[PDB]
RNA sequence: CGUGGAAGUCUGUUAGAGUUGGUGUCCUACAAUACCCUCUCGUGAUCUAUGUGUAGGGGUGAAAGGCCCAUCGAGUCCGGCA
RNA sequence: GUCGGGUGAGAACCCCGACGGCCUAAUGGAUAAGGGUUCCUCAGCACUGCUGAUCAGCUGAGGGUUAGCCGGUCCUAAGUCUCACCGCAACUCGACUGAGACGAAAUGGGAAACAGGUUAAUAUUCCUGUGCCAUCAUGCAGUGAAAGUUGACGCCCUGGGGUCGAUCACGCCGGGCAUCGCCCGGUCGAACCGUCCAACUCCGUGGAAGCCGUAAUGGCAGGAAGCGGACGAACGGCGGCAUAGGGAAACGUGAUUCAACCUGGGGCCCAUGAAAAGACGAGCAUGAUGUCCGUACCGAGAACCGACACAGGUGUCCAUGGCGGCGAAAGCCAAGGCCUGUCGGGAGCAACCAACGUUAGGGAAUUCGGCAAGUUAGUCCCGUACCUUCGGAAGAAGGGAUGCCUGCUCCGGAACGGAGCAGGUCGCAGUGACUCGGAAGCUCGGACUGUCUAGUAACAACAUAGGUGACCGCAAAUCCGCAAGGACUCGUACGGUCACUGAAUCCUGCCCAGUGCAGGUAUCUGAACACCUCGUACAAGAGGACGAAGGACCUGUCAACGGCGGGGGUCUUAAGGUAGCGUAGUACCUUGCCGCAUCAGUAGCGGCUUGCAUGAAUGGAUUAACCAGAGCUUCACUGUCCCAACGUUGGGCCCGGUGAACUGUACAUUCCAGUGCGGAGUCUGGAGACACCCAGGGGGAAGCGAAGACCCUAUGGAGCUUUACUGCAGGCUGUCGCUGAGGACUCUCACUCCGGGAGGAGGACACCGAUAGCCGGGCA
RNA sequence: CGAGUGGCUUGCUACCUCGAUGUCGGUUCCCUCCAUCCUGCCCGUGCAGAAGCGGGCAAGGGUGAGGUUGUUCGCCUAUUA
RNA sequence: ACGACCGUAUAGUACGAGAGGAACUACGGUUGGUGGCCACUGGUGUACCGGUUGUUCGAGAGAGCACGUGCCGGGUAGCCA
């Protein structure tokens, strides 16, 4: 995914991006429904086109690891 | 010589300043006596330009639309509640004394009601670990065991927006952008780059500092550069 | 682009202007300020030492 | 295979910005930094108008001691001063 | 520009016509700033105008700018000022906090105007016609009235609606051309009022288990399609406006592509893309009011800035005129503008110079170097190596094609869109002009885009992502201020400050002795105050006790400054150079030795390499991609050369007119020798020498230009450095004051901070004032 | 070992110029010197011849093209009387 | 205002065991320099004639512009090597 950098910027650069741009228009499930629907709008925002669900997640990833551990206690 | 970059820092100038009229929201607390009888439903979730993270509109049941802090998971249509007897929640406000122990929490005040100062950035939180009568020992960010007054509110949860500092900003321009936003004179000119009479460590034939970079506490402005009162440097040993 | 005569072509901003106060065309009209009486700056007229020689 | 149309992406005298070589022309100049051809960038850390801020041992500086009105390893004016 | 002609005492350049040209994002049209009367008329030529002038931006005198609805005015933006408060010796000074005001004329927001006519000069301002807005008054309606909506918004891609324009078809009116029958122009008509509504959203019906839908994404039993409905767009259609206006006349109709304008769908952000006044919400009639300021002209190769009628500089809108073609490209031509990038006449017009064309054979032999020039070129088809980060390399390279004419096929609703087929046919040449890459290889550097010495450096330098270390829990670290106070900060360790290194990949050895920083410290050293001894009827003063930071001492630390040798089979001073790389942009010797390549190679590349004096974030090595970066090789090409010629345009030369400057002790027709402060037109001896003028290329006048920038000298200057001398800020630390109650401790009442408040935290500390010791090129 | 000539190298001196006499190399164009490289005429020879070696007179003419290097110098190639 | 070289005859001769190998003289040419000239070859030749691309004058005919010839082909005189 990181074929618009071209042959600039070097491996981990542009590999690193593509790891976190693949984990990021992949499809997730809502906290709503069950569906996996969930978009980026943003920086830290997330929606459902199904829904209309605008949330607050990770950067990146709608779940970070440190977010799923407040759900523990 | 002249004065340093750093010197010219402190007057405020226009390069140095935040771009404030840019900005949305304060992110403090809200002001309730004793009763908790205040809570309040998740209206939209936007972009906040001073922290890269989001931040939730939330209006509450007297009528008052403020900008709060977003943890981790919070929604439009969720309900939050503020106060002593709040619901342990993720993205409820109550004080650490009311906050079980081992739970993550964010935007924890200093002092009982400043509106919050530890624990604020993307992804980060703060543990809170001892309870007593006197004392709430709280573990920040940077795994220093901050003892606070028990009386202290903080949020539950992680900060949203995690995991922002994994991706590389791969070009100058995207740090353009960031910084643009920020107050930081960017880009950086390295001292060992410019002449004697700009900076203590230029000069030469070559790029190479003057004496050595680790300086004293004691030492002024306009010579405090480098490694600041290092206890130790390197990676090795 | 060179410091002198090119760079006199930009020249179309006005400053300095005639003055209410004193009449002068030292009126700084950004700075809202008389370059030659003080008007902006001062109650009192604008008036150094130095605009003669020392004993004179 | 198609669709899609990303990009400090490419060609480009589009507008616009810049200024490599000719060590050409000029060098009592058209001009106290000009002319011509050649050359570089041209969706971005882009270019630009206006308004606005920072002031002299001070600013401003992607740093050349660059720039702060033809003035800069400390502007200009007057005074100290014959 | 030329031929006629006009006016005039006077005409190359003032005016008319004709002919011939120039300008096409401008040399046209409208404007911002800035100018300030430069605008129009009349009269003039003393001034100004690169010549002349009857002309004029010149001289003189008159005249000229008309607004409810175009701007200002009003609103708020970055931000500015005023007052109050506080600081300051003080203020015309100074940060915060309050309140008030100011801050947008092209180009932020914003109540309302269109069409025509008129002047020598204004014009949405005047006049005619028509329309619109706001306020107020009266009358009718209405009791709703403030929630909400609007004002009001980023970048990229894209669909739909749609006007002007452009073009096509056909008709009408007028013109042009005259083998044809083609070619040009026109065929009009606003604001406003009324009306229509696609998209979006939503409601009812319906009942899809696989269908619906798009350029694309997509949609759905949480209810798809289909059907009906609510809400709802254009600066758009339609009707009025309009037996208004305009046109000599006709006074059209359809279409395609469609700027403006309207309305949707999608994607991106470690970037999140104004505010306020105002409007809507919230009817209608009639009447009244709508003041104040701007309004001329230029807007540039003559109205602005640059001393100038300066080849410079200077913002916005017209980006849809025709052919052309991918095109806002070239080239050509309209509309419109101009012959004022404003001196002319003459000589086949010499030398020489600037720009340039063409040169046989050779083909880089030229030169530091292919500098300069040239070669290549558009489009389609075929085809394409090493290497590589798999993106790229790549338009690699290399090869073929390319016009016109006749008749057609395919894609699409179609284009005056595109892709092809068959036959015919012309030239030396079909991207026929124009437009339009020369190609390949090796090596060095920096990864890349980007930045820079305005005016001799664009680079390998700066930046960069990436790597790394340092400081700080926020009453922080870092920084500004004399103070009051302030930046960072609408920020909080995934932060932000201070530094180093400089993409990726493989890696980053050893050394803590010196220096730096930091931690610790029995003991030693360590100021002042207070305390004790001596001294003094007191005081000066001498000594003692106690002892903070700091130092000694110990430890940690090199991605901290830096270091990584000599001798022998350890010594200095801690270690003694590991991976790598290596005759290097580092190698003195040096053109090192061997090889490659050439006839010949101080070059270049490979290998070796004892490295005068390589080497690991003072980062080492390596590297795809990128480059107006340094060096080398090959093919191609050529006037760079052999070796020069002829030609073209502007000068040069002669004539009319205009008309400077540099320079000048005097004398001066010199030449060869000599002499002289040793580098003489002038002295000495000889030689030569009739005067004046024209053109030339520059031998001499140690030619002209600049009180040498090199060098030295001066008890000269300045910038910069530091373990130079002396001091000054700043930080740390003790002590005294603020400062209180009961060598360690409790408290609360000053004081500080948090809290809106109640109240909470801290607390005689901290802050502040004073003094003392340490550090202290940050500064003098 | 001794005696000299020159004024191309280098060194020495500090006379001339610091109110400036433009620095190397190259190029282009002109004149000159002889201590002659070739060419003309000669003498000797360890001169058969051929080709040379050495010497004398002699400055009329000639003394060229190229590869590395900024180079002067020099090294190298093929031509040349 | 001429300098120099190569070649042929001399001659496979003189000389010499052989290998090898001349000269006087007479001839032909080349090179460098020099002065002049254009019948010949060559260059130029924005005189001229032709072909042809784009655009404009309606087509045709005939023309303008495309840098001082749009480009391509040929080229007289003169000037030249
Ligand atoms: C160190 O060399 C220089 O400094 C050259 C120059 O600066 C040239 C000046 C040229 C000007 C500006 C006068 O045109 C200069 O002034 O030279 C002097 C100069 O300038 C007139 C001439 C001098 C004076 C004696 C003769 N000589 C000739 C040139 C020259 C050359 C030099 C030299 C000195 C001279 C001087 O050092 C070695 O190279
Ligand atoms: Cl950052
Ligand atoms: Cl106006
Ligand atoms: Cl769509
Ligand atoms: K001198
Ligand atoms: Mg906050
Ligand atoms: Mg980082
Ligand atoms: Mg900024
Ligand atoms: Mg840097
Ligand atoms: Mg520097
Ligand atoms: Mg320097
Ligand atoms: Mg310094
Ligand atoms: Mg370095
Ligand atoms: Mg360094
Ligand atoms: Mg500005
Ligand atoms: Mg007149
Ligand atoms: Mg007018
Ligand atoms: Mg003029
Ligand atoms: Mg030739
Ligand atoms: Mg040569
Ligand atoms: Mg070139
Ligand atoms: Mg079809
Ligand atoms: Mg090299
Ligand atoms: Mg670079
Ligand atoms: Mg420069
Ligand atoms: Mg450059
Ligand atoms: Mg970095
Ligand atoms: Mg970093
Ligand atoms: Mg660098
Ligand atoms: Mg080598
Ligand atoms: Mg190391
Ligand atoms: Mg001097
Ligand atoms: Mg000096
Ligand atoms: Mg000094
Ligand atoms: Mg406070
Ligand atoms: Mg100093
Ligand atoms: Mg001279
Ligand atoms: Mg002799
Ligand atoms: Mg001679
Ligand atoms: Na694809
Ligand atoms: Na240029
Ligand atoms: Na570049
Ligand atoms: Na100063
Ligand atoms: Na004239
Ligand atoms: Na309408
Ligand atoms: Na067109
Ligand atoms: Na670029
Ligand atoms: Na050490
Ligand atoms: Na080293
Ligand atoms: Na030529
Ligand atoms: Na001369
Ligand atoms: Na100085
Ligand atoms: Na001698
Ligand atoms: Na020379
Ligand atoms: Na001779
Ligand atoms: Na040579
Ligand atoms: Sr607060
Ligand atoms: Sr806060
Ligand atoms: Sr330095
Ligand atoms: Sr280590
Ligand atoms: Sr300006
Ligand atoms: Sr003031
Ligand atoms: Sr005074
Ligand atoms: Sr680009
Ligand atoms: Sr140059
Ligand atoms: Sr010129
Ligand atoms: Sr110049
Ligand atoms: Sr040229
Ligand atoms: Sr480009
Ligand atoms: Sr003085
Ligand atoms: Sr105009
Ligand atoms: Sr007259
Ligand atoms: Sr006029
Ligand atoms: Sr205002
Ligand atoms: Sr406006
Ligand atoms: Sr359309
Ligand atoms: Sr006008
Ligand atoms: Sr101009
Ligand atoms: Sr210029
Ligand atoms: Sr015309
Ligand atoms: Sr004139
Ligand atoms: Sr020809
Ligand atoms: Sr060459
Ligand atoms: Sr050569
Ligand atoms: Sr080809
Ligand atoms: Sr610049
Ligand atoms: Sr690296
Ligand atoms: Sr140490
Ligand atoms: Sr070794
Ligand atoms: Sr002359
Ligand atoms: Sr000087
Ligand atoms: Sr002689
Ligand atoms: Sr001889
Ligand atoms: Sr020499
Ligand atoms: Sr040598
Ligand atoms: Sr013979
Ligand atoms: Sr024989
Ligand atoms: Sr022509
Ligand atoms: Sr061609």
């Amino acid at each position: 995914s990181s074929g618009r950098f071209g042959a600039r910027y070097g491996r981990v650069s542009r590999r690193r991006v593509a790891e976190i741009e693949s984990e990021m228009n992949e499809d997730h499930a809502c906290p709503n429904c069950g569906e996996d629907r969930v978009d980026r709008q943003g920086t830290g925002i997330w929606q459902c086109s199904y829904c209309d669900y605008k949330f607050t997640g990770g950067s990146y990833k709608p779940e970070t690891p440190g977010g799923k551990t407040v759900r523990r206690s | 010589g002249r004065r340093i970059q750093g010197q010219r820092r402190g007057r405020g100038t226009s390069t140095f300043r935040a771009p404030s009229h840019r900005y949305k929201a304060d992110l403090e607390h809200r002001k309730v006596e004793d009763g908790d009888v205040i809570a309040g439903t998740v209206v939209d979730i936007e972009h906040d330009p001073a922290r890269s993270a989001p931040v939730a509109a939330v209006e509450f049941e007297d009528g008052d639309r403020r900008l709060i802090l977003a943890p981790e998971g919070v929604g439009v249509g969720d309900e939050l509640q503020v106060g002593v007897s709040a619901e342990i929640a993720p993205g409820n406000t109550l004080p650490l004394a009311e906050i079980p122990e081992g739970v993550p929490v964010c935007n924890v005040e200093s002092s009982p009601g400043d509106g919050g100062k530890f624990a604020r950035a993307s992804g980060v939180n703060a543990q809170l670990l001892t309870h007593d009568r006197n004392v709430a020992v709280v573990k920040l960010p940077s795994g220093e065991m901050k003892r606070l007054d028990p009386q202290c509110r903080a949020t539950i949860g992680v900060v949203a927006g995690g995991g922002r500092t994994d991706k590389p900003f791969v070009k100058a321009g995207n740090k353009h952008h960031k910084m643009k936003a920020r107050g930081t004179k960017w880009p950086n000119v390295r001292g060992v780059a410019m002449n004697a009479v700009d900076h203590p460590f230029g000069g030469g034939g070559r790029q190479h500092p003057g004496k050595p970079k680790s300086i004293s506490r004691n030492a002024p402005p306009g010579r405090k550069v480098g490694d600041i009162a290092s206890k130790r440097t390197g990676r090795g040993g | 682009t060179g410091a002198g005569t090119p760079s006199q072509g930009k020249k179309n901003t006005t400053t300095h202007t005639k003055c209410r106060r004193c009449g002068e065309k030292s009126y700084h009209t950004k700075k809202k300020v008389c370059s030659s009486c003080g008007f902006g700056k001062s109650a009192k007229r604008r008036d150094y030492e130095w605009q003669s020689k020392a004993g004179e």
